[PDB]
């Protein structure tokens, strides 16, 4: 429940092939930037950063839980559904 | 409007009538801690975690379930409110079983980080500890319940969420114990969700067991192809291998639960 | 201390869900006007009174009466089991037809309420918490039973037996064991709760009515 | 006068007495309110 | 005015047939005054029945200790469309009270005349009478009383002639101390677990079935009709100020003649003990200790008590509460650590189990005390177990957490020299 690892933007690569080693059977990586991952402030920064490294984005809107209104008495209503069976 | 004015750390904000401490405390910025409060099941007040302080108030309040009215302080890093977490988690943990190792939920468990963040360091409970026997819910969700909480998330979200009254709480006092009270499989379309809002390692995924762990994994944000409702989805995979599946927050498709 | 009786529920061929129970039609007249107390739409709220009702049919509850009882009121199963396991005075297993209750709360046992229960169990030849072979009596330790004033005391079946002493017990227990129900009340020549002697209170007779009405009324 | 005891009925009273006593009191009362619907789960 | 309290007039008590000598029917009740001019109380409208109550000073009888006007005065609100009840406490779970039950088996005509003029006051539809599940012969004695009173057209359509309609109900609970409780009463009357609701939405506002509600105790209701028909300047005659009416005292233990006496309400203990039970066994001398208010409230020593009165406010001075006047009195020839450890067992029994304070806590501190009567701890833990009397109390939903740290925190207070002297003996011995 907790949301302290929501609040930054991250810029991140796009996954490539990773396959068996023949020996030992560890995983292999022939790509260098998979396991880049860099954060900003705000959107607008890692933008500029992108355009400025000449790399092609795709940005997405930051989600917000909206607003939810909850009540104590809801549970013990007199002719609402929202009564409980038991707490 | 009809908005009130309450201070939190008298940092002033607006606030709707009806809105909880809890709520005033998010707007401002900062997270009560929580095991009972989920904001899609209905308020509990159980854990008593969320016990905050308001300035000229000699009793401790539960954020999670307190309306809040005009002229409020909420004194939430004041030595009142940190004692009572202190007390609080110090309760939970001394009938908690040392399975922090062999537990699936080891390093994304809420106790653990709550206890570390609002905790304290050590334990002055000399006694034994209780123990309680597993019960089968069938073949997805493994239960064990000697690390429940008894925080009542779960069977919340079945009377509510999923419909199916098939959980409850049986006995009284220190061995009152969460079950179905009879050899019964919860089964729904909606099953699985109950091992997410489980904040503890008593409801887990059975397939998942003893595969990986939570830092080990790499999150990847993808969408669900099973439905046409096309729920959002973090695949987690872990050296080139899908680990499990998560549901990922969208208010507007599938809220944050996935089927099954 | 510790409880010792489980609070899940494993089939037996005793009590199973095919266990056969059902209500008598009396018993349903009864249940009617249970119903009929509580306001319409809240039918619920006789989930405690008609699962009582039940037991004083059979003398405990099985799983069977449970699940009848769940479909009479049209409330879940999960709901009657918590309320089955909640309360202290549901019998969940079979118990003997007299069900002695000793409190041994500080009040009582301020008043050597263990003198008691050592003559129960040295009359009965049962531990505190089992059941005569002959499936007569059943002894259990209970709290507080309300009549602390009156203490020792001892419930039998909805009958309270006060200021006992080893030898009333026993003559209670022997006085059930012939066939003879004993009468309920307090012994040593009391009846409610006054001083033995003293009789501070309640001496002249009682005043009639309209003796301190105020004026205008 | 107040030397005896005059509590001597419920020595009489069997496993129904309550409930026969609810039966018979069932006729004696006003008509329960409504909440419009059967039940909260309907 | 008065400085000295403590002796009642027999003619001026309110429960005259406490002890059953006299007829408890509907003619025996009549004879002593009860059902008088009840249709003129009710005609005098709601306002009038909430001031007298208020001007009358009767407080709380369950243990809480409220204004009764002032808690009744909620209620009195024009109509939502939801019916108004009121609830009456009869669980009588605190070990110690035994007033209730004399008060409902021998005079239960009061009670249902109380519940009828508190209805009115609180414009109250119906009155639900909650009474333990144990008291069987009793509960059939109150509804063989409601049966004779609905028969008299006493209750029910057009009680008393007024056109005001009050129906009286009986429910019985099952074994639970718990279920006193007003919240987890109004919960257990609804079909559930007892499990105290949170506040807000006090009952006022959401009570049974979801609507306004008023829960009061069964003495309370069983003076009200009284006080209403003699007026409240004589109940608030006795007493001191905030403290007047006369009180039910239970008294119990290591007493002669343990017994129930209704008294003056600001009578010294030890007039109390000395007068209507007879003196402690062995002697003043011989006393060790008492609690005043059943087992929620802390013990107090033989010097604290040689000079206290029994109200709130002197009790709460002397840091231990009136409570319920449930006086348990304990002589200098008992283990006082192991009849705090009972109640302490006895809490453990009796918790709902849903919030982790009162459960957890309470199940150490049971733990903790049973190892105090041994003697089997260390100095340094006495301490510890205070801290964690302290993490409970404020801590929890409803006052079971409170009623279960009190007695802790009384006994270490005032017998800490008692606990290390026992565990210095058993290191002792044990080596
Ligand atoms: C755990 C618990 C048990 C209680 N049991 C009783 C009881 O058995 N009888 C009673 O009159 N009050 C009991 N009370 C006090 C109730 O709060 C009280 O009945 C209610 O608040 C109304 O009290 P009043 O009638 O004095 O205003 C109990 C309180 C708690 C916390
Ligand atoms: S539930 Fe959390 S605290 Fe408990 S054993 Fe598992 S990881 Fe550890
Ligand atoms: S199983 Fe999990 S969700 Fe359910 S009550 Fe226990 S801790 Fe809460
Ligand atoms: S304090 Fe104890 S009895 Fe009261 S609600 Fe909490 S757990 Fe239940
Ligand atoms: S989060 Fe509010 S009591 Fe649990
Ligand atoms: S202490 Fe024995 S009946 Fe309460
Ligand atoms: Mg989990």
């Amino acid at each position: 429940s907790g949301v302290n690892n929501t609040k930054k933007w991250k810029m991140e690569f796009d996954t490539r092939e990773r396959w068996e080693n023949p020996l030992m059977g560890w995983s292999s990586t022939a790509d260098p930037l998979s396991n880049l991952v860099l954060t900003f402030s705000t959107k607008e920064d890692a933008v500029a950063f992108a355009e400025k490294n000449g790399w092609s984005f795709d940005v997405e809107e930051r989600k917000v839980p909206k607003p939810k209104s909850k009540s104590y008495g809801a549970n013990f209503s007199w002719n609402k559904r929202t009564r409980v069976s038991t707490k | 409007s009809n908005l009130i004015e309450v201070f939190v750390d008298g940092q002033s904000v607006m606030v709707e009538p009806g809105t909880t401490v809890l709520q005033a405390c998010e707007k401002v910025g900062m997270q009560i801690p929580r095991f009972c409060y989920h904001e899609r099941l209905s308020v509990a007040g159980n854990c008593r975690m969320c016990l905050v302080e308001i300035e000229k108030a000699p009793k401790v309040v539960a954020a999670c379930a307190m309306p809040v009215m005009k002229g409020w302080n909420i004194l939430t890093n004041s030595e009142k409110s940190k004692k009572a977490r202190e007390g609080v988690m110090e309760f939970l943990l001394a009938n908690h079983p040392l399975d922090c190792p062999i537990c699936d939920q080891g390093g994304e468990c809420d106790l653990q980080d709550q206890s570390m963040m609002f905790g304290s360091d050590r334990s002055r409970f000399l006694e034994g500890k209780r123990a309680v026997e597993d019960k089968n819910i069938g073949p997805l969700v493994k239960t064990i319940m000697t690390r429940c909480i008894q925080c009542t998330r779960c069977i919340r979200f079945a009377s509510e969420i999923a419909g199916v009254d098939d959980l409850g709480t049986t006995g009284r006092g220190n061995d009152m114990q969460v079950g179905t009270y009879i050899e019964k499989m919860f089964m729904s379309e909606l099953s699985g969700n109950i091992i997410d809002i489980c904040p503890v390692g008593a409801l887990t995924s059975k397939p998942y067991a003893f595969t990986a762990r939570p830092w080990e994994t790499r999150k990847t944000e993808s969408i669900d192809v099973m439905d046409a409702v096309g729920s959002n989805i973090v695949v987690s995979t872990r050296t080139g291998e899908v680990m499990r599946i998560l549901p990922r927050m969208h208010e507007d498709i599938n809220e944050e639960w996935i089927s099954d | 201390g510790a409880g010792g009786a489980l609070f899940v529920h494993r089939d037996t061929p005793e009590n199973n869900p095919d266990t056969p129970f059902d209500f008598t039609p009396e018993n349903y007249k009864r249940i009617e006007a249970i119903v009929k107390n509580y306001p319409e739409g809240h039918k619920a709220a006789a989930v405690l009174p008609v699962l009582d009702l039940a037991q004083r049919q059979n003398g405990w509850l099985p799983i069977s009466a449970m699940n009848k009882v769940a479909e009479i009121l049209q409330v879940p199963p999960m709901r009657v089991y918590e309320v089955a396991t909640f309360y202290t005075m549901y019998n969940r297993k079979p118990v003997g037809k007299y069900h002695i209750q000793v409190c041994t709360t500080t009040p009582c046992m301020l008043r050597n309420s263990d003198s008691i229960l050592e003559a129960i169990q040295k009359k009965l030849g049962i531990k505190v918490g089992e059941t005569t072979p002959d499936k007569l009596f059943t002894l259990i330790e209970v709290e507080c039973l309300g009549a602390c004033v009156n203490a020792p005391m001892v419930q039998i079946n909805d009958n309270y037996y006060e200021d006992l002493t080893p030898k009333d017990i026993e003559e209670i227990i022997d006085e059930l064991k012939a066939g003879k129900i004993p009468k309920p009340g307090p012994r040593s020549g009391r009846f409610s709760c006054e001083p033995a002697g003293g009789l501070t209170s309640l001496t002249e007779p009682p005043k009639g009515p309209g003796f301190g009405v105020q004026a205008g009324l | 006068d107040n030397s005896t005891y005059r509590n001597l009925q419920h020595h009489e009273y069997s496993t129904y007495t309550f409930l026969d006593l609810n039966v018979e009191l069932s006729k004696f009362r006003m008509p329960q309110p409504s909440s419009g619907r059967q039940s909260p789960r309907h | 005015k008065k400085t000295s309290f403590g002796s009642l007039k027999d003619e001026d008590r309110i429960f005259t047939n406490l002890y059953g000598r006299h007829d408890w029917r509907l003619k025996g009740a009549q004879s002593r005054g009860d059902w008088y001019k009840t249709k003129e109380i009710l005609l005098k409208g709601p306002d009038w029945i909430l001031g007298e109550v208020k001007t009358s000073g009767l407080r709380g009888r369950g243990g809480a200790g409220f204004p009764t006007g002032l808690k009744w005065s909620f209620m009195n609100k024009p109509s939502d469309g939801r019916p108004k009840y009121l609830v009456v406490n009869a669980d009588e779970g605190e070990p110690g009270t035994c007033k209730d039950r004399e008060i409902i088996r021998h005079d239960p005509h009061k009670l249902v005349e109380g519940c009828l003029v508190g209805g009115r006051a609180m414009g109250a539809r119906a009155a639900y009478i909650y009474i333990r599940g144990e008291f069987y012969n009793e509960a059939s004695n109150l509804q063989v009383a409601i049966r004779e009173a609905y028969e008299a057209g006493l209750i029910g359509k057009n009680a008393c002639g007024s056109g005001y309609d009050f129906d009286v109900f009986v429910v019985r609970g099952a074994g639970a101390y718990i279920c006193g409780e007003e919240t987890a009463l109004i919960e257990s009357i609804e079909g559930k677990q007892g499990k105290p609701r949170l506040k807000p939405p006090f009952p006022a506002d959401v009570g049974v079935f979801g609507c306004p509600t008023t829960v009061a105790n069964v003495e309370t209701v069983a003076v009200s009709p009284t006080i209403c028909r003699r007026g409240g300047a004589w109940f608030a005659s006795f007493g001191r100020e905030r403290n007047s009416g006369t009180k039910l005292f239970n008294i119990s233990g290591h007493v002669n003649h343990p017994c129930t006496v209704e008294e003056e309400m600001s009578v010294p203990l030890k007039e109390l003990i000395e007068k209507h039970a007879g003196g402690v066994i062995g002697g003043w001398d011989n006393l060790l200790a008492v609690i005043p208010g059943g087992s929620s409230t802390p013990l107090i020593p033989k010097s604290v008590c040689e000079t206290v009165l029994m109200d709130f406010d002197a009790l709460v001075q002397a840091q231990t509460g009136l409570g319920t006047a449930a006086v348990i009195v304990m002589d200098r020839s008992t283990d006082i650590v192991k009849a705090i450890a009972r109640l302490i067992e006895f809490y453990k029994h009796e918790s709902c189990g849903q919030c982790t304070p009162c459960r957890e806590g309470v199940d150490w501190m049971n733990k903790v005390m049973a190892r105090f009567v041994k003697g089997d701890a260390r100095p340094a833990e006495i301490d510890s177990l205070w801290e964690i009397s302290k993490q409970i109390e404020g801590h929890t939903i409803c006052a079971l957490g409170d009623g279960a740290a009190w007695p802790v925190q009384g006994l270490i207070r005032h017998f800490r020299p008692e606990l290390e002297e026992r565990m210095q003996q058993f290191a002792l011995q044990h080596q």
